[PDB]
């Protein structure tokens, strides 16, 4: 999504990443 | 995309950054 998918295209915040882990 | 700041992360680099933020949970 915006966190994973859009991270490579636009960018994801490190804080957001915490949700995945 | 909750926080204003954003960094380009792809593949393993993306996953590593997640774990980096996680604090080295188990990766």
């Amino acid at each position: 999504q915006d966190l994973q998918t859009l991270c490579c295209t636009d960018g994801c915040s490190m804080t957001d990443l915490s949700a995945l882990c | 995309r909750a926080a204003p700041y954003g960094v380009r992360l792809c593949g393993r680099e993306f996953i590593r950054a997640v774990i980096f933020t996680c604090g080295g949970s188990r990766w």
